C-alpha cells in the first residue's frame, strides 16, 4: 500500500502517475486502487501519525 | 561577630524639611567608620533599585488611537501627555492594575490632582498639570496603573494583549526622585546622613524603611542560622472501527474511563466480544496507562484539558 | 545602560546622566566640551538655585 | 569666537555655587567611595545622531 | 602585543603605577596582596604606591620564595596579574607602566 | 485666542487692514515623517491669551523648544571612566535619561506597498493571504490594512496583497500534503507587506 | 505593602565552587535583581574587611623594636619578613583582652605554628605558615600581644612592635557581578585569616549588616 501510494505522487520516481497507471503496477486497475489510496490518506489524519504534519501545511 | 559592634542611634532623628514629608533627610550619627558609607550606600542604591511603587502604564484616552496622535482640544501632543502621565507619582497599595479615569475641562490647565482615582489609588503631585486645553472639548483619559518596581519598557505590557487605542507608556515605579548621600564623622565614629528625597508615594522616613527592609530580606538568605494518557479523546487513538464506536455508544469521552474497565465494560454493550477484549487493553498500556492505576473519573472536568 | 542607582553619585545626591571619557579631549584637542561642560554645569547650578 | 574666556567661566562657576576649581567631588555609584580626584560633572548637550 | 591597553587600562595601570614619598601609610609592611585592599578600604593606605608589603617575583629556576619586597601597593595590583614565571614579575611593574 | 496642538488661531492685529487677511490660523503640523524617515513635530509655546509681535517664532519645529533650536536634551555628564564602560570613544549612559524618555525620537518609517495589477490576474489588497495564522491577520480592518494607531511587532502582517499567479510546481510531496489535509492549493501567492525587523511598534497613518 | 517579595530572590546560595579548603569559597548567588548584586557584594566586601571579631600578633622579642637587624642573628629571613608572615597568623581569641602568646623553637628545623606557646583561650588554626629554621638556633624568645579588636586598626614600652595587624577573620575578599539571563550573580569569593568557614563569614556579614541596618520604621 505505501509502494502504490508511493507511486500514485512520485516520492523517488518523479513520473506522477494517475490511478489506474498505478493501479496496473498492484493489481487490476479499478476502483480498489482508489479505495485503498482513500483509506490510506484517511488513516494519516490523526493526532499520533499526521503530528508533525498539522504545523507544516501552515 | 554579630551585635557586638556599635549599634545604630535607636530612633534616628528624621529632620522634616519643607516639602511635606518628601525631603525628610535620616541622620545616624553612632555608626562604624568603616561601616558608614557601606550601610548608605547598599541603601541608597537597593532603594532606588527597589521600591514596589506605581505610575501609569496603559494610559487610554477617547480622543485618539495611538500614543503619537494630537488630542482634539488639548495643547500638548499624546506624546507629550505621556511626557507628563509618566511622572505621575501615584501610591494604590493594591495588587492589580487599576482603572484611574480622567476627564477634565474648563481653563485648559488640567491638574493631576483632578483626576476621578479609586479609593485607593491616592494619586500625587495635586498641583502638577498634564497637558493643557483651549477652553474646549475635553479628554476622558483612562488610567492604568500597576504596581512595579524602578523602571520597565513601554514594549513590556502594553503590546501584550491590549485594545488598539491603549497608549503604551513606559511608567517608572521608582518612589524616589534623588536620594542623597552623606558621611560626617562624629572612637571616632562617622555620622550617616541620608537625604532621600523621594515623592509623594512614599515618605522619606518611610522609603528608608523600606529599603532597610529589602537589604536585610536579601541578606536573610545569605545566613546560614544567624501522563495525559487519559486526557485524549475516546476516537483520538482509532484503534479499530468497533472500539471508537463503543468508546461513542458507552457514554464516554476521555480515555480514562476505557482504561478503568479492562473486561467488566465489555459485557455491558453489543460489538464487545471476546474478538477485542485485550487488544485494546494491550493498545493503552503501550501509550503508557494501564487497566486503571488512577482514580475513577478523576479528570472528568476541565480541570486537567489539554 | 547603568540603572539610575549604579551611576556615580554627585555632592547633591543627583547621579550622573552620561559618564564620558576624558581621553578623548587629549588625544583630539576638543577642550571645549570640556569649557562647554564646565559652563553646562554652572547653568545647572544656577538653574537649581534659582528653582530652589 | 567672542564667548567666555576661562576667566568668565571662573567667574561664572564663582557666582553660580559651583567650585572654582570647575570640576566637583562625585561619588562613586557602582560600590560608592569618594574619589580622591576632582572629577569634571557638568551638563553637556548630547544629541541622538541619526546613525541608531 | 596588539591586545595592550589603549586608552583606559593603561590609564588605570598609570594611576596605579605613579609612585610619590608622600602618602598615608609609608612604609606599613602589609602581609599579603589582600593586605593592602584591606588597609585601602579602611582609609590607613592610600594608592599613591608608597608602602611596602610582600610579593614573590619569582626571577630564578623554580619556585621563589616570598621576599618582602620594598615596591609599591599600586604596582603590586598589577603585579599579582603576573603569571609566575622567571624573568617576569614585580621588577617589569617597577616603572610608571605607561603604554609602552 | 486659543491653541489645541493641532493649530493655532490668532487675531488680526493691534491695527489691522479693514478686510486684507482677517485672523491668520496656523495649523500646527502634526507627527509627519520627515526626509530622512523621522518626526516633524511642532508645539503649540504660546499661551492661550498671549499676545505675540509679528516675526517671531510661535510653536516650536522638531527638536526644538521655546524658539531655540534644540538638537537634543542636556543630561549631567562625568567626563570620566566608569568601569571601562566608555574605554573607547564609546559613551556611558544612565537609566534616568532613558527612562524620564528625554533622549527618544519618533522615527516614522512610513512603509509603502502597491497592489499593481500583474500580468496574471489583477492584485488584490484583501483581508489576508491563505496559509497565513490568525495571530498575524490581528490589528486589519476589512480592507486589510493595519488599523490606525495598532501596534504591529516586527514581522507582522501590515497591508494584504493577494497576487493572483499561474499554477506553482506541483511537488509530489506537498501535493500528497495536500491531500492529506484535504486543502487546495492556493492559486494565489502570499506577497502581502510586513514590517521589517524592528521596534516600530505602533502605526500613525495609514494612507490609501 | 511587600516591596521586598515581589522581586527575584536567589533561595539557593549555596554555590561554593572553590573548596580547596576551609579559607576559600566562591559564593554564587544566580538569580537576583538588576543592580542588587553589585550592591550586596560591596556591602560584604566592605563589611567583612571592615571591623569584626579577629586577632592580632602586634608584638616581637625584646631588643627587636627596630626592623634594621634580626632578633639576635637571624634564623633564615630578616625580622621584618618574620613579624609579616606572623601577622597573618589565623587565630580566634575567645575570651576578650590583650591575651599573650610565647613561642620558642630550638634546635634545626623552621618553628611552626603548633609550637606557639599561648595558654589564654586561643587556638592557631595554620600550623605551617611560618618557617625559621637554624642550625642549633634557640634565640627566639618570641611573645605575641594578640588582642580582639575590629577589623584592620594600624600600628596605634621599649621593645614592643607596633604591628598593624588586621583584627578580621577574613583576609582577601572579591566580588563580581554578571548577568544571568538583566538579573545579576552575585559570586563574591571570600578569603579568611583561617579561624572562620567563608561559607558562615558572609554569613555574619550580612548578619552584622542586617543589626547595624535597624532604620526601618512601623514593622512587624
Amino acid at each position: 500500500e505505501e509502494r502504490v501510494l508511493r507511486m500514485r505522487f512520485g516520492i523517488g520516481m518523479n513520473t506522477d502517475h494517475t490511478l489506474e497507471e498505478v493501479g496496473q503496477q498492484f493489481s487490476v486497475t479499478r476502483e480498489r486502487i482508489r479505495q485503498i489510496e482513500a483509506k490510506a490518506l484517511r488513516k494519516l489524519k490523526h493526532p499520533s501519525r499526521s503530528r508533525k504534519l498539522r504545523s507544516f501545511l501552515d | 561577630r554579630n551585635w557586638n559592634e556599635l549599634i545604630r542611634p535607636e530612633k534616628p532623628q528624621i529632620e522634616t524639611g519643607a516639602d511635606a514629608t518628601r525631603k525628610a533627610r535620616i541622620v545616624a550619627e553612632p555608626l562604624e567608620r568603616g561601616f558608614g558609607v557601606t550601610l548608605g550606600n547598599a541603601l541608597r542604591r537597593v532603594l532606588l533599585s527597589s521600591l514596589q511603587g506605581a505610575a501609569v502604564t496603559a494610559i487610554q484616552i477617547d480622543g485618539v488611537v495611538h500614543e503619537f496622535s494630537s488630542l482634539e482640544g488639548v495643547r500638548e501632543d499624546v506624546v507629550d501627555i505621556v511626557l507628563n502621565i509618566k511622572q505621575l507619582a501615584v501610591r494604590m497599595h493594591a495588587e492589580g492594575p487599576k482603572r484611574m479615569t480622567l476627564r477634565a475641562t474648563g481653563p485648559g490647565p488640567v491638574t493631576a490632582g483632578q483626576i476621578e482615582t479609586p479609593a485607593d489609588i491616592e494619586i500625587l503631585n495635586p498641583d502638577h498639570v498634564l497637558c493643557t486645553l483651549d477652553d474646549g472639548a475635553s479628554v476622558r483619559m483612562e488610567f492604568t496603573v500597576n504596581n512595579g518596581k524602578g523602571y520597565v519598557p513601554a514594549d513590556r505590557n502594553r503590546p501584550e494583549d491590549a485594545p488598539i487605542g491603549l497608549i503604551a507608556v513606559d511608567a517608572l515605579y521608582s518612589p524616589v526622585k534623588r536620594v542623597a548621600y552623606r558621611v560626617e564623622p562624629t572612637l571616632d565614629y562617622d555620622k550617616l546622613i541620608l537625604e532621600v528625597e523621594t515623592n509623594g508615594a512614599v515618605t522619606p522616613v518611610d522609603a528608608v524603611a523600606y529599603a532597610a527592609r529589602i537589604l536585610q530580606d536579601q541578606l536573610q538568605i545569605f545566613i546560614t542560622f544567624e501522563n495525559p494518557a487519559l486526557l485524549k479523546k475516546v476516537d483520538e487513538l482509532e484503534l479499530s472501527v468497533r472500539s471508537a464506536n463503543c468508546l461513542k455508544n458507552d457514554n464516554i469521552v476521555y480515555i480514562g474511563d476505557l482504561i478503568q474497565k479492562t473486561e467488566a465494560e465489555m459485557l455491558r454493550t453489543p460489538n464487545f466480544g471476546r474478538k477485542s477484549l485485550n487488544e485494546i487493553k494491550e493498545v493503552l498500556a503501550g501509550m503508557g496507562l494501564h487497566l486503571g492505576m488512577d482514580v475513577p473519573n478523576w479528570p472528568p472536568e476541565n480541570i486537567e484539558d489539554l | 545602560i547603568l540603572p539610575i542607582e549604579d551611576m556615580p553619585f554627585l555632592a547633591d545626591g543627583t547621579h550622573v546622566d552620561v559618564v564620558l571619557n576624558p581621553l578623548g579631549v587629549p588625544s583630539r584637542m576638543n577642550v571645549g566640551q570640556i569649557f562647554e561642560t564646565h559652563l553646562g554645569w554652572a547653568c545647572a547650578n544656577l538653574g537649581k538655585q534659582i528653582t530652589n | 569666537f567672542d564667548g567666555a574666556r576661562m576667566d568668565d567661566i571662573e567667574g561664572h562657576l564663582e557666582m553660580a555655587g559651583v567650585n572654582k576649581s570647575g570640576q566637583s567631588i562625585l561619588f562613586d555609584g557602582l560600590t560608592g567611595e569618594q574619589f580622591k580626584r576632582p572629577v569634571t560633572v557638568g551638563y553637556i548637550y548630547m544629541l541622538k545622531l541619526h546613525h541608531l | 602585543p596588539i591586545i595592550v591597553p589603549s586608552q583606559d587600562i593603561v590609564l588605570g595601570l598609570y594611576y596605579l603605577s605613579v609612585a610619590r614619598d608622600g602618602e598615608p601609610g609609608e612604609g606599613k609592611i602589609f602581609a599579603d596582596l589582600g593586605e593592602i585592599e584591606a588597609a585601602m578600604d579602611a582609609g590607613v593606605v592610600s594608592l599613591h604606591a608608597k608602602i611596602k608589603a610582600r610579593h614573590t617575583e619569582m626571577t630564578p629556576e623554580g619556585v621563589l620564595l616570598r621576599k618582602v619586597i620594598d615596591t609599591t601597593p599600586g604596582r603590586m595590583k598589577i603585579a599579582a596579574l603576573l603569571p609566575h614565571h622567571p624573568q617576569i614579575g614585580h621588577r617589569l611593574i617597577e616603572k610608571a607602566l605607561t603604554k609602552k | 485666542e486659543q491653541i489645541d496642538g493641532t493649530r493655532i488661531v490668532i487675531r488680526a492685529t493691534e491695527e489691522t487692514d479693514p478686510a486684507r487677511s482677517g485672523v491668520d490660523i496656523y495649523r500646527m503640523s502634526k507627527f509627519q515623517r520627515s526626509n530622512q524617515s523621522t518626526c516633524i513635530n511642532q508645539r503649540p509655546l504660546v499661551k492661550v491669551g498671549d499676545r505675540i509681535v509679528a516675526g517671531d517664532i510661535i510653536a516650536d519645529g522638531p527638536s526644538t523648544e521655546l524658539g531655540e533650536l534644540a538638537l537634543g536634551r542636556n543630561a549631567l555628564v562625568a567626563f570620566m571612566p566608569w568601569n571601562g564602560y566608555n574605554f573607547e570613544d564609546s559613551i556611558l549612559i544612565s537609566e534616568r535619561i532613558v527612562r524620564d524618555d528625554v533622549f527618544t525620537s519618533i522615527h516614522i518609517e512610513e512603509f509603502e506597498v502597491m497592489a499593481r495589477d500583474t500580468k496574471l490576474g489583477p492584485e488584490e489588497i484583501t483581508r489576508d493571504i491563505p496559509n497565513v495564522g490568525e495571530e498575524a491577520l490581528r490589528n486589519l480592518d476589512e480592507a486589510g490594512i493595519v488599523a490606525i494607531g495598532a501596534e504591529v511587532q516586527p514581522g507582522d502582517i501590515l497591508v494584504g496583497k493577494v497576487t493572483p499567479k499561474g499554477e506553482s510546481p506541483m511537488t509530489p510531496e506537498e501535493k500528497l500534503l495536500r491531500a492529506i489535509f484535504g486543502e487546495k492549493a492556493s492559486d494565489v501567492r502570499d506577497t502581502s507587506l510586513r514590517l521589517p525587523p524592528g521596534v516600530a511598534g505602533t502605526i500613525v497613518d495609514v494612507r490609501v
